[PDB]
C-alpha cells in the first residue's frame, strides 16, 4: 500500500513467470557476491551464473534452467575423478571404484559443496524470487538428467524377484556410479523421503551447471582446475569402503595368482589369553615375506583382520600421492607421457 | 590443579628419547622406526609391481619364523563317480546319509558335501525351524549376547573391528 | 624367462580336475577363443590404422579383450578400463556436439521470454536437438567391433554358444571396445586417446 | 593432534607381565658389582616397580583418570629379598576404633599366614593413588610363592617366547626385521 | 649459501617417497607439529592478516616419516621443505569472569576476559628434490 | 570378494585448494531518528562503501530500523549468525566491529583447550606394547 511500496520494483506478470528475467540477475546483490565468492573469472557474466541456479522443476523449458549447462559439467567431473582414481590406486575393485566416484562427484557431496558456498534456496519458485537463490519444486520428480547408461530389460524382475545383476555389465548398462537407469499444488504437509532426494538433486545439478559454465566461457583448463580445487580437494578414506567376505579364501586365491607361495598365519605375539580381553597378533606370510598383520581378541578374528589388512595393501597401492593424468598431455607443453601401471582385476575367489 | 597450565604439566608425558638427540653444525636424518601398527598403505615390497622403481632394500640396510597358527592342506579324495554316489544318497535319505556322515565316509570336509549336493528342500525348512526353536528358549540376557556375537563379525568384516 | 600371464592359467588356482556343477545341455561347454597373437595384432592395425599393435603393451593387448567371464577372471579382465573408455568417449561426443557448426530454430517461450542469447551459451543449445546417447548407441558401438573382426580375438565364455544375442555378445562387446580406448589412455596419454576417438569411432559411427 | 588420529585399541589393552622375585635384578639391585653379588629386587624397590605397571605410567599415553594399567604376575613370594631385619623387626599394625583392638604382627608371622604375597601387596596398596583406581590397580597385582599360577598362558609372548625367557629378544627382533619390508 | 650434507642428500628422497609426512612448524618460537590439512588455532592475533592471506612457514624443527626423520640443529634448511598455510579467520572464547577476593572482605573485584585467536589451514607440506643443490 | 560401502562421502577441507569467506552477508540497520545511531549513521557513509567496495564476496543490505538501536548481523556458511549492537559507537568502532563479523565464524565461541586439529591419521602410528622392542619388569 502507500505505507508499503515493494523494496524490488516488478511488473505485475512477475509471479506468473517460472524464474526471474535474465535482466534481473544485474540487481541481485547474492549473485555477485557468489560470482566473487567463487572467485569466477570475469568472463561468466552475472546472467550465466544466475542462469546455473534455475532447475528444470522451476523452468520447463530447455534454456532458463540447469538440464543442458549440468550435463556438459557431469561429465567433465566424473572424467577428471575416474581418471584420477585408476592414477592414484589403479588396483582398486570396481565395485570400490563405484563408491570412491559416488563419495566425490555424488549428489551427497555436491550438496555439501553447494552449501559450502552459501547458497540458500527458494521456497516455491517463480519470477518474483531473487536471481541468487537455487530455484527447484521437490513436488515435482518427473524431470530426469540425461546420461550415458541404458534400461535393462530385466530390471522389472531385478528389483521384485531379487535376481542376480553382474559388475562387468555395470560398465556399460549402468550410471556412472553403478546405480540402474529409472530405478491446485498444497503446501499443507511436510517433508518426505522423496522431496529430499529432489532437493539433494537440485543441488547437485548446480554445482555440475557451475562446471560446465566456467567450461563454455573460460575453457577446459579452467574447468579442470575448479573441479580439482572444489571437488578433488575433498578427503577420502578409501580403506572405510572395503567389505570383505571370506578374505582368507581371497588371499589364498591371491597369492596363487601371482604364484606366492600359500599364505601361512603366524602368531607374532599374544597376551590374555584365558581372559575376558585377549590380544591376539597374527599375522600372514607368504614364505618368508610378512604381507598382512591383524591384532583381535579371538585367533579366528585375529586371522581374518590379518588376511583382510594384507588385501587392503594389495588393492590401496600408489604409486604416488600426486601422480600425472592423462589429461594433462591435452595442455600443450607438457613433457612425454610415461606409461601408467594397469592391473589385471580384482581376485575372484570362492 | 586450580588452572589449566598447572594441569598440563603434570600430566606431562616426554618426547620419544630419539628425537632427544637433537643434532648440532648442521641437519640430520635419522633412522625412527616407530612401535605401533603400520597403516595398509605401507605396501609390502611382495605386493609392489616389477616397474615400481621405489622397490628397494630396507632402510635399515640403506643405513626363524614365529610359531605356525594356521597352515592347512587341502586334498581331493573324492572322484568324479564318487560325487554322484554322495548326490544319490542325499536325495534319498537326507536324514541319514547326513553331511558328517557322508563327510566321514568319503574323507572330505563339511562343506565339500555341501557344494556337491543339497538336501531337498522340505529337509532344510526343518534345519531352519530346529534351530529357530532352540532360539526361543534363550532368556532377554543370553538373546543379547548371541546378537552381540552375530554383530562383532559383521563389523569386523566392514573394517569396525 | 617368465611367461606372459595371459597364455596360461595359474597352476595352485586349478581344482580338482573335474566340473562340481550341473550342466542340462552339454553341448553349451564348448566354446573356442583366440591364442595367437598374430590374429591379435590383425585386429589392433585393422582397428587403430597402421602402427597400432604396437600402440598397446604386449600384457595390455591381450588386457583390454579379455572378458570377466573368461577362465573365471583368473587371467585378467577388461572391467576397470571400460570404465575409463567410456568416460572417455562420453566426453569426446560431448565434446563433438558443441563444437559441431550446426545451428537449428530456436525454442519459443510459452510466456513470451527472451533468453540470454550468449554465444558460448550456444554451443550448450546444441544438446537440446542432439544427445550423445543417440550416436552412442549399444547396437552401432557392437556393430563397429563385428565388423571389425572383434568376434573372432576377444576372449569369454557366452552363456549359450546358441544365441549369442541373448548371451550378452552386445554388452560385451562394447565393454571390450571402450576398454580398447581407456588402455590407450593410460599408456599413451589423452592426446592420442582423443585422437583416436574422434577418427576411429566417432568418424565410423557418423 | 595427527598423533592421537588411529587405533588406540592395543594401547588401552591389559599386557600381563611377569617377574619373579628371585631372580636377580642388575637394574634394581643396590649391589652391581661383582655379577654373583647382583641380588633381586628389595620388597620396596619391586614394589616401586610394579606400582608403575598398575597405574600404566610406562605408557607414553598414561593419563591417571584413565585405568590404563596392566597385569603383573610374580612368583616365588616366598623368597622375597629384604635387607638388615625387616624380616623379624618389622610390624604390621591394624586398628578398627575399638580402644584395645590394636592389632600387631611382623613380617615373618605374616608370612607364615598369608604368605610373602600379601607383604608384597601391602608394599604395592601403599605405593598406588589413594583414589576410586586404588582397588582396582591393586587386584591386577598376582602374586604366588612359588613358581605355579593360572596365568602361564597370559604372560606377554614375542614369537612364542615369553618375556624373561633365555631367547625372547631374539623372537623380538626377528620380528622387527621382517617388518622393514614394505614402503 | 651453505650445502647441504652428503647425509642429508642420499636419504631425503627415501624420506619424501613415504606415504605421509609431518612436520613441527616454529610460529614465534613456539612449536605445533601439524601435517598437510591440518588446522591450528594460535593463541594470539595476528596483526595484519585478514582471511584469505596466505603465509610461508620457514622454520622447522623436525620434519619426518613414519621411519625417517629429518633434524636441523636450531631448525631445517628452507631449501627442503616447502610448507604454506592460509589464514582462516579469527576465532573468540566465550567471555569468563576471574573473581578477585580475600577472606572477610566485601569487595568483589572482577576481571573480564574475551580473547582472540588466529585460525590457519595447512595448505602445503612437501620436501623438495635436492637432486639439483 | 569385497564387497563396498555406499555409506561414506569426502569431506571438505575450506583452505586446502579453494578458500570460501564464511562471512557470506552483512546486514546493517541504522535509524534516522534514534540518538545512539549518529554514529552508525556516519560509517554507512564514510566507511561502509569502501569496506563494501574491499569486500565483494559479502552481501550488503542497508535498511532502516526506527525505534530500535543499531546492529550488525552477520550470516554464515554454517547456517548462524551474529548480531552485534554498535549502540552510541563511533564510526570508527563499527569499522573494527564489522571487520570483526567478517574475519569470524558462525561457531559458536569456544575455550583454547589445543591448538592443532587433524582428521587424518598419525604418520608414526598409535603407540603399542606389541609392536617395540618388548618391556622386561
Amino acid at each position: 500500500n502507500d505505507r508499503f511500496p515493494p523494496l524490488e520494483p516488478l511488473p505485475p506478470a512477475a509471479e506468473s513467470l517460472p524464474s526471474p528475467l535474465p535482466e534481473r540477475a544485474l540487481t541481485s546483490a547474492k549473485l555477485a557476491a557468489l560470482h566473487a565468492r567463487l572467485n569466477l573469472s570475469p568472463k561468466i557474466p552475472l546472467q550465466t551464473l544466475a542462469r546455473t541456479l534455475v532447475d528444470a522443476s522451476a523452468d520447463e523449458n530447455p534454456q532458463f534452467n540447469n538440464a543442458n549447462l549440468a550435463f556438459v559439467g557431469q561429465t567433465l567431473i566424473n572424467y577428471h575423478i575416474a581418471e584420477w582414481l585408476l592414477c592414484k590406486y589403479p588396483r582398486l575393485p570396481q565395485g570400490i571404484l563405484f563408491s570412491a566416484m559416488k563419495a566425490y562427484a555424488g549428489p551427497k557431496p555436491l550438496l555439501q559443496i553447494a552449501r559450502s558456498w552459501g547458497v540458500d534456496t527458494a521456497a516455491v519458485p517463480g519470477g518474483e524470487v531473487d536471481p541468487g537463490l537455487l530455484q527447484f519444486d521437490a513436488l515435482k520428480p518427473g524431470v530426469a538428467i540425461t546420461n550415458f547408461g541404458y534400461k535393462r530389460t530385466e530390471l522389472a524382475y531385478l528389483e521384485k524377484f531379487k535376481w542376480r545383476r553382474g559388475m562387468a555389465s555395470r560398465v556399460v548398462l549402468d550410471d556412472d556410479f553403478g546405480d540402474v537407469v529409472r530405478s491446485d499444488v498444497s503446501y499443507d504437509r511436510y517433508g518426505n523421503p522423496d522431496t529430499r532426494a529432489a532437493a539433494e538433486r537440485a543441488h547437485a545439478y548446480f554445482v555440475r551447471a557451475v562446471v560446465g559454465a566456467i567450461y563454455a566461457h573460460c575453457g577446459r583448463e579452467a574447468a579442470k582446475a575448479f573441479v580439482k580445487a572444489h571437488i578433488m580437494s575433498r578427503t577420502l578414506d578409501i580403506a572405510k569402503l572395503f567389505e570383505f567376505k571370506y578374505p582368507t579364501r581371497e588371499l589364498a586365491a591371491l597369492c596363487a595368482r601371482e604364484d606366492f607361495e600359500p599364505p601361512v598365519a603366524r602368531l607374532l605375539s599374544e597376551t590374555g589369553r584365558q581372559s575376558r580381553t585377549p590380544v591376539f597378533v597374527v599375522g600372514i606370510y607368504s614364505g618368508s615375506d610378512k604381507l598382512g598383520e591383524g591384532a583381535a581378541s579371538s585367533l579366528d578374528h585375529a586371522r581374518f583382520k590379518a588376511a583382510m589388512n594384507a588385501l587392503k595393501a594389495w588393492y590401496l597401492y600408489s604409486p604416488g600421492e600426486n601422480p600425472r593424468v592423462p589429461s594433462d598431455m591435452l595442455e600443450e607443453g607438457a613433457k612425454p607421457w610415461t606409461p601408467a601401471y594397469i592391473d589385471m582385476g580384482e581376485v575372484i575367489s570362492r | 590443579q586450580s588452572t589449566a597450565n598447572r594441569t598440563k604439566r603434570m600430566l606431562n608425558i616426554p618426547p620419544h628419547e630419539s628425537f632427544l638427540n637433537v643434532p648440532v653444525e648442521g641437519d640430520r636424518i635419522i633412522f625412527n622406526p616407530p612401535s605401533s601398527e603400520a597403516s595398509v598403505y605401507h605396501t609390502p615390497f611382495k605386493f609392489l609391481p616389477r616397474s615400481d622403481p621405489r622397490r628397494r632394500a630396507n632402510i635399515y640396510k640403506l643405513f626363524d619364523l614365529p610359531p605356525v597358527l594356521y597352515n592347512p592342506t587341502k586334498s581331493y579324495n573324492v572322484t568324479p563317480e564318487q560325487v554322484e554316489e554322495i548326490r544319490e544318497l542325499r536325495a534319498k535319505d537326507p536324514k541319514k546319509y547326513s553331511v558328517t556322515y557322508l563327510s566321514n565316509k568319503y574323507n572330505c570336509t563339511k562343506v565339500f558335501i555341501m557344494m556337491c549336493t543339497q538336501a531337498p528342500r522340505e529337509h532344510q525348512e526343518q534345519h531352519k525351524l530346529a534351530r529357530a526353536r532352540t532360539a526361543e528358549n534363550w532368556g532377554p540376557r543370553r538373546a543379547a549376547a548371541k546378537l552381540d556375537a552375530r554383530r562383532r563379525k559383521e563389523m569386523l568384516h566392514r573394517g569396525e573391528i | 624367462q617368465p611367461r606372459p600371464r595371459w597364455s596360461y592359467t595359474p597352476e595352485r588356482m586349478k581344482g580338482p580336475g573335474f566340473s562340481l556343477n550341473l550342466v542340462k545341455d552339454p553341448r553349451r561347454k564348448q566354446w573356442m577363443v583366440n591364442s595367437d597373437p598374430a590374429k591379435l595384432d590383425a585386429f589392433y592395425d585393422a582397428f587403430l590404422g597402421q602402427g597400432g599393435s604396437r600402440m598397446l603393451s604386449e600384457e595390455t593387448k591381450w588386457l583390454a579383450v579379455t572378458h570377466k567371464s573368461f577362465d573365471y577372471g583368473r587371467r585378467g579382465y577388461n572391467t576397470r578400463l571400460a570404465f575409463l573408455g567410456r568416460q572417455i568417449i562420453a566426453l569426446e561426443t560431448t565434446r563433438s556436439i558443441l563444437t559441431s557448426p550446426v545451428l537449428n530454430e530456436p525454442i519459443v517461450d510459452k510466456y513470451g521470454r527472451t533468453p540470454y542469447n550468449h554465444a558460448a551459451l550456444a554451443n550448450i543449445d546444441k544438446l537440446i536437438y542432439t544427445q550423445p546417447l543417440d550416436i552412442m548407441d549399444k547396437t552401432k558401438i557392437a556393430r563397429m567391433g563385428i565388423d571389425f573382426g572383434l568376434l573372432t580375438v576377444m576372449r569369454w565364455k557366452p552363456r549359450m554358444p546358441e544365441d549369442l544375442e541373448s548371451s550378452g555378445v552386445v554388452v560385451v562387446l562394447n565393454s571390450t571396445l571402450f576398454a580398447i580406448i581407456g588402455a590407450i589412455s593410460l599408456e599413451k596419454g589423452a592426446a592420442v586417446a582423443q585422437r583416436i576417438v574422434r577418427e576411429k569411432i566417432l568418424k565410423r559411427l557418423g | 593432534m595427527s598423533q592421537t588420529v588411529g587405533a588406540t585399541r592395543l594401547a588401552y589393552s591389559r599386557v600381563w607381565h611377569h617377574i619373579s622375585a628371585v631372580t636377580p635384578h642388575p637394574t634394581l639391585s643396590t649391589i652391581k658389582a661383582p655379577s654373583e653379588a647382583i641380588t633381586p629386587p628389595s620388597l620396596g624397590r619391586l614394589a616401586s616397580r610394579i606400582a608403575t605397571i598398575l597405574m600404566g605410567k610406562h605408557k607414553p599415553i598414561w593419563d591417571p583418570s584413565t585405568d590404563c594399567g596392566d597385569y603383573v604376575v610374580v612368583t616365588n613370594c616366598a623368597g622375597l629379598y629384604t635387607t638388615g631385619h625387616k624380616k623379624w623387626r618389622k610390624t604390621y599394625y591394624r586398628h578398627n576404633t575399638r580402644p584395645g583392638s590394636l592389632q600387631a604382627i611382623t613380617m615373618d608371622a605374616l608370612m607364615e599366614k598369608h604368605g610373602g604375597a600379601e607383604v608384597l601387596r601391602k608394599a604395592v596398596s601403599g605405593m598406588l593413588p589413594k583414589n576410586r583406581l586404588r582397588d582396582k590397580r591393586l587386584a591386577r597385582l598376582k602374586a604366588f610363592e612359588g613358581d605355579a599360577h593360572p596365568y602361564k598362558e597370559n604372560l606377554v609372548r614375542f614369537g612364542g617366547k615369553v618375556v624373561g625367557a633365555p631367547g625372547w629378544e631374539e623372537a623380538v627382533k626377528a620380528i622387527r626385521e621382517a617388518d622393514m619390508e614394505r614402503l | 649459501q651453505p650445502p647441504i650434507s652428503q647425509q642429508v642428500k642420499e636419504l631425503l628422497p627415501v624420506l619424501a617417497a613415504q606415504p605421509g609426512h609431518y612436520t613441527t612448524i616454529h610460529i614465534h618460537g613456539k612449536p605445533y607439529l601439524v601435517t598437510e590439512g591440518d588446522t591450528v588455532k594460535l593463541p594470539f592475533k595476528m596483526p595484519g592478516v585478514a582471511p584469505g592471506d596466505v603465509l610461508r612457514l620457514n622454520r622447522a624443527s623436525v620434519i619426518g616419516s613414519r621411519d625417517l626423520t629429518l633434524q636441523g640443529a636450531p631448525y631445517v634448511d628452507e631449501r627442503l621443505f616447502e610448507c604454506r598455510a592460509i589464514v582462516m579467520g579469527t576465532e573468540s572464547e566465550p567471555m569468563r569472569v576471574m573473581i578477585k577476593k580475600k577472606r572477610r572482605c566485601r569487595k568483589k573485584k572482577h576481571v573480564f576476559s574475551k580473547h582472540k585467536y588466529t585460525v590457519l589451514r595447512i595448505n602445503q607440506l612437501k620436501i623438495n628434490d635436492v637432486s639439483s643443490l | 570378494t569385497v564387497k563396498a560401502l555406499t555409506q561414506i562421502s569426502s569431506a571438505g577441507r575450506n583452505g586446502v585448494g579453494a578458500f570460501v569467506l564464511q562471512c557470506k552477508k552483512l546486514d546493517i540497520h541504522y535509524s534516522d531518528w534514534a540518538g545512539s545511531s549518529r554514529g552508525m549513521n556516519g560509517f554507512i557513509k564514510s566507511l561502509l562503501p569502501k569496506f563494501a567496495a574491499a569486500n565483494p564476496q559479502i552481501e550488503f543490505v542497508v535498511s532502516p530500523r526506527p525505534a530500535k538501536h543499531p546492529i550488525l548481523m552477520g550470516h554464515y556458511i554454517n547456517g548462524r549468525t551474529k548480531a552485534i549492537c554498535v549502540r552510541n559507537m563511533e564510526p570508527l568502532e563499527i569499522l573494527k566491529k564489522a571487520e570483526l563479523l567478517r574475519d569470524a565464524s558462525g561457531e559458536k565461541p569456544q575455550k583454547f583447550k589445543k591448538p592443532v586439529t587433524s582428521t587424518n591419521p598419525s604418520v608414526r602410528g598409535v603407540w603399542s606394547p606389541y609392536h617395540g622392542q618388548g618391556m622386561a619388569v
